[PDB]
């Protein structure tokens, strides 16, 4: 068998693989090791796909959906979650520290403030800037 | 949006999908990334798998399940990830769209450390990282 | 080949299985069988596990979520909305009208109203006041 | 909560599911309902099929998609119904749950208007109206 090895998608999947490998290569449980490549991605205001940086709705606003599986059929996730930038986390979050399995809205927010994450702006200016650009022919 | 799915040293697997999904979007709008079975889906007796791209449509055939499913038929990853994008591509015809507007990705691992992908149009890498070392590989290759 | 048919969940189904065959046993689209069928049981105030009267949240609000798929793969859903005695019109409406097949919380409550969906006070007194009654009891 | 398939004088297939959730549950709750795969899916090809019980069990499980699939790989409706709850038996079993608290079943419909319906546990009942009435039936479980 292959193992320990860990797969990501697109370009910047390499760089956050390396993040994963540094748990999976030490013989860390695979659970946070693909919580930690991820959130590397979420930290990211280049990677305006993911988290942080992340292209808005037409209204403005950065809402980001992640949910998180374990090997033991153990679901995390949260959907249309503003000003938080780790959802990955918020999402393993739900799946130890409450009876549901998916949250959303704002649902999402007040529980994730209520496990001490911390409430920032993920739109940055250059997203911002972006947007009210397509604004104008949509 | 970044999917990614592990196997350990203990032979466990895990999977992590997060996204701040199609730019300008409608407000409340929720795509495959945060739904089990669509962008995420693994099973520690058969194999892991995750999407990317357009949502929409991985939500609409429940695609990662299907792909884990496929595999655990028999498939192997690769082959999986490609019925998987086939089974879209159908219905994206069936639905009289044009796939030219439609990319979805799907990468997949299994028990044995066996990994593979697949999508509809050119331009979907993904990332494997494995004893061997950090590569990226183009999907439908490789088996 | 036994057809039309329907098949529904639970007790209450009997009577969301008439409204249904009314369309189905004249030759009616499936698809307006299943979403008249189950509005009945939306519109009921009795059903508090459905719609209108349902039992909310614990912080009181009661949010509704549902889903609908077609005979062509084309499918709506809509989740954590609120004021819409009717979720699965709505649902309806954003596999129709919108090119997403997923809405949540105010936005869904937006497309809604967009649609021509009218605002309702969901809550009945009933579902208030047992609501009151497990806060106690709940220490919440 | 309430789930409806249905197959037209077309042969068409359709499905609704519409809920308010679990009472009291906390704000942003989703269950199976709104999921496609969860708590329905239908299959112009295959057949369809709508569950019952914990929604949280029903969406870790895809139990809905998993019982067209297995109608797609041969398995009437009954049998998919039935292999879907077994295999879901064995999930909870290795969750080291007991199968006294968790429910999950699904009643499903083919292209032929062959149907099918199984759960967990007893105590369930779903309606079926076809050309021959409109009637309550109780469906098979695993519990026993």
């Amino acid at each position: 068998t292959n193992k320990p090895i860990v797969l990501s998608t697109w370009n910047f999947g390499l760089h956050a693989n390396v993040e994963a490998w540094k748990v999976l290569s030490k013989g860390g449980k695979a659970l946070d090791a693909v919580e930690k490549g991820v959130r590397l991605v979420e930290d990211d205001p280049t990677e305006r796909s993911v988290g942080y940086g992340g292209r808005p709705d037409r209204d403005g606003r950065v809402t980001l959906d992640a949910c998180i599986m374990d090997e033991n059929y153990n679901i995390g996730s949260v959907a249309c979650m503003e000003h938080i930038k780790n959802p990955i986390s918020v999402a393993r979050a739900v799946m130890e520290k409450t009876p549901h399995v998916m949250l959303v809205g704002d649902g999402a927010l007040e529980f994730a403030l209520s496990q001490g994450f911390k409430k920032e702006n993920l739109l940055t200016a250059e997203s911002e800037k972006e947007w009210k650009e397509w604004l104008k022919t949509s | 949006t970044i999917g990614m799915i592990a196997l350990d040293a203990q032979g466990n697997l895990s999977g992590a999908c997060t996204t701040s999904g199609m730019a300008y979007k409608m407000h409340g709008r929720v795509g495959d990334s945060p739904i089990i079975g669509a962008g995420l889906f693994v099973d520690n007796e058969i194999g892991a798998a995750t999407a990317t791209g357009h949502g929409e449509e991985v939500i609409r055939t429940v695609g990662t399940h299907l792909v884990v499913e496929l595999m655990n038929q028999g498939r192997t990853p690769q082959q999986a990830c490609k019925e998987a994008v086939e089974r879209i591509v159908k219905i994206v015809n069936r639905r009289g769209k044009n796939l030219k507007d439609i990319q979805v990705g799907f990468i997949a691992l299994n028990k044995k450390g066996e990994y593979g992908a697949y999508c509809i149009q050119d331009g979907f890498n993904f990332a494997v990282h494995d004893q061997k070392g950090n590569r990226l590989e183009t999907p439908g290759f490789a088996l």
